[PDB]
């Protein structure tokens, strides 16, 4: 119960990874009218405070805001769709580093787009930016087959040349549990499911020559069916081969008894859910350092809400957000590079960042 | 003439071109040449074109009894799981654990336990 | 071992995508998605081709 009208091509919570033109154009065509307008949106806010590149003294607070704007509107089978994304408002005095993130930073911009629906949950798109005037094709293929589901999506700019594949898969993954046979009534018994999933993603993106310019890939866990699968592995495959003195060392088979339980009518061994691992990781940036985030779903905490601890290696830095229905607020920590020899590597620099969609306020 | 119960049974809106003797053999002899050629017409068009049940009362008794909580009924299980492994478990096998809750069901059996376990949970000429 | 698992780990991501996306377009799910009496034209459309009732009044007539 309680299923909100998510975006059909967004697969994960508290993770945006789509352009937002394209979330408006699937936000469209999920109306369960067959005509109507939707709007969608996004914004971040980041608050510290501010540390002076050069020596490394504290002048103030630094409050960024960056923002996605998306509108669309659907005739008998297309939509057409305006939106303005990355726009970024800024506020702090004295900043190198404000100023060298507003000059890299993703442009503020207008887009056209003429979405037609081809196929069912197969799309195709025709955008085109007004402010740097820049033309590009696109295109959509959704599926579900029965207990997963897949998601494609394809950019082709001829004016850069630039070429971005985003793919994703939400699935149940490996399954353990055994299709029984009812001794009395003759009939199978197959096993129920749970609704937790693993999600895949990888996004590709090629800019200009380099053939592999930049990929991103990304993998979610649900911890419990992992456990589970692990103790019946080894309950059913490894017990019997295990030598027989190694049972004979004190303590050893009761440990086995609290790590592997015995088996029921549902199939579980640890009762574990809620909890779910996130490791991402990107090629284009340096290093090859993951970054791993635990979190908790927690239903009786502000309603559904998603305590979650991170670790990044290349910044350094921790985190711990607090996250319920697009709202986020984030406050990571980063470890600075210690002084030159000798226990100088501390915890400084608090940071909180707020992410919200106000249009998604309303549920 | 066919009576109510077979008028229900196959597809309708066929067109009857020829008279048939009267009497009951000639029109179930019919009948069945039509599911013979529809079947026959199926299975051309499907060539030109282009699962290990367990028991559960077996496995609960197996999860029931634990070995390990002393060494008697570990040397039992040691000693069982010793000629079990040499002369009971066939190569292709993969775990005596596994073998001893395993319902060892032909192909076609399975199949239709299945059809049966469909049929009860909810073609063109099979009625 | 960045070179060898690299792109095993990119072409396995992106093969489970294409085989789940081609998985669910055929017969059984698409016939899970109309309704029944649709769903049993569909089915003759399937496996009897285009002109199924004249195929079938051949048979009867052939009977």
């Amino acid at each position: 119960m309680g299923a909100s009208q998510e975006s059909e091509l967004d697969f994960v919570p508290r993770l945006s990874f789509l352009p937002i033109e394209w979330r408006s154009i699937g936000s469209a065509f999920g109306l369960k009218d067959k005509s109507g307008a939707a709007a969608n949106g996004r914004a971040t806010f980041t608050v510290r405070q501010g540390v002076d590149a050069a020596e490394l003294t504290s002048t103030g607070r630094v409050i960024d805001g960056q923002a996605d704007v998306g509108a669309s509107l659907k005739l008998n089978t297309l939509a057409i769709g305006v939106s303005a994304s990355n726009i970024t408002f800024h506020s702090g005095l004295d900043d190198p580093t404000a100023a060298a993130a507003q000059r890299s930073s993703l442009i503020p911009s207008l887009k056209l787009t003429a979405a037609k629906q081809f196929k069912r949950d197969n799309y195709i798109a025709v955008s085109y930016d007004l402010k740097h005037q820049k033309p590009e094709l696109s295109a959509c293929w959704t599926g579900e087959a029965g207990a997963d589901r897949a998601t494609l999506l394809v950019n082709v700019d001829p004016v850069m040349r630039s070429v971005k594949l985003a793919a994703a898969v939400r699935t149940p993954g490996p399954e353990w549990r055994k299709v029984l046979y009812n001794d009395e009534t003759d009939l199978l018994e197959y096993p129920a499911d749970d609704g937790a999933r693993h999600t895949l993603y990888v996004q590709h993106e090629v800019r200009g020559r380099d053939l592999l310019h930049a990929t991103r890939l990304g993998c979610r866990l649900d911890l419990g069916r992992l456990v589970n699968y692990v103790v019946d592995f080894v309950d059913y495959r490894i017990e019997e081969n295990i030598p027989s003195f190694v049972w004979n060392v004190p303590l050893l088979p009761q440990l086995y008894s609290l790590l592997v339980p015995a088996d029921n009518d549902e199939q579980v061994r640890h009762r574990i859910t809620g909890w779910e691992l996130d490791v991402s990781h990107d090629f284009a940036r340096s290093g090859l350092l993951p970054v791993v985030a635990i979190s908790k779903t927690s239903k009786k905490l502000l309603g559904g809400g998603t305590l979650t601890a991170s670790y990044d290696a290349a910044a350094r830095e921790a985190g711990v957000s607090l996250s319920r229905k697009g709202v986020s607020v984030g406050a990571r920590v980063a470890r600075a590079e210690g002084a030159a020899g000798g226990l100088s590597a501390g915890w400084g620099r608090p940071s909180i960042h707020v992410a919200v969609e106000p249009l998604g306020l309303l549920q | 003439v066919l009576t109510n119960t077979q008028a229900t049974l196959l597809p309708t809106d066929l067109q009857t071109k020829r008279t048939i003797k009267p009497g009951l053999i000639y029109t179930n002899s019919a009948l069945r040449k039509f599911v013979r050629n529809v079947n026959t017409r199926l299975n051309l068009k499907l060539l030109n074109s282009k699962q290990f049940i367990y028991s559960k009362r077996w496995k609960s008794i197996f999860s029931k009894i634990q070995p390990l909580q002393n060494g008697t009924t570990r040397k039992s299980y040691q000693l069982f799981r010793n000629v079990a492994k040499q002369i009971l478990v066939t190569p292709d096998a993969k775990s005596l654990k596994l073998i001893t809750i395993n319902q060892k069901l032909s192909l076609k059996e399975r199949k239709l336990l299945e059809l049966r376990t469909q049929y009860n949970n909810n073609t063109l000429v099979r009625p | 071992a960045v070179k060898a698992a690299r792109p095993v780990l990119v072409g396995f991501v992106l093969h489970r995508v294409l085989k789940t996306l081609d998985r669910s377009r055929q017969l059984e799910y698409r016939l899970a998605r109309m309704g029944p009496e649709e769903a049993r034209e569909a089915y003759y459309e399937a496996v009897l081709g285009k002109d199924w009732k004249q195929q079938l009044q051949a048979d009867w007539d052939k009977a």
